[PDB]
């Protein structure tokens, strides 16, 4: 159910859509999307617990 | 890429209201002209500057 509710495709649009969220209002771009999905989680030096 | 890009974003804005991100929508429309926009303009303000001066000389009673 959530893949057909999910209108996504390839990666591609998944980061698109997940730029859109995080900062809306701005027109999304891949290098830019691709860098804030691997500096909000997979960062070492933003994303690290103990 | 200019109207798919505004479309886009009137479409993604869920009413936002935040100034930073409509001046970078209003300012990401024009692009660069790297070493021949810039040298174009100059062009085109000299050009309307003699055009303005000419047409002073061609009035004598501002002179």
């Amino acid at each position: 159910e959530t893949l057909r509710v999910d209108p996504t495709n390839d990666r591609l649009s998944a980061l698109v859509e997940i730029y859109r969220m995080m900062r809306p209002g701005e027109p999304p771009t891949r290098e830019a999307a691709e860098s804030l999905f691997e500096n909000l989680f997979f960062s070492e030096d933003r994303y690290d617990l103990s | 890429a200019a109207a798919q890009v505004l479309s886009s974003v009137e479409s993604e804005i869920g009413r936002t209201t935040d100034p930073v991100r409509m001046y970078m929508r209003e300012m990401g429309t024009v692009e660069l002209l790297t070493r021949e926009g810039e040298i174009d303009i100059a062009k085109r303000i000299e050009d309307g500057i003699n055009q303005v001066q000419c047409s002073v000389a061609e009035y004598p009673e501002a002179i």
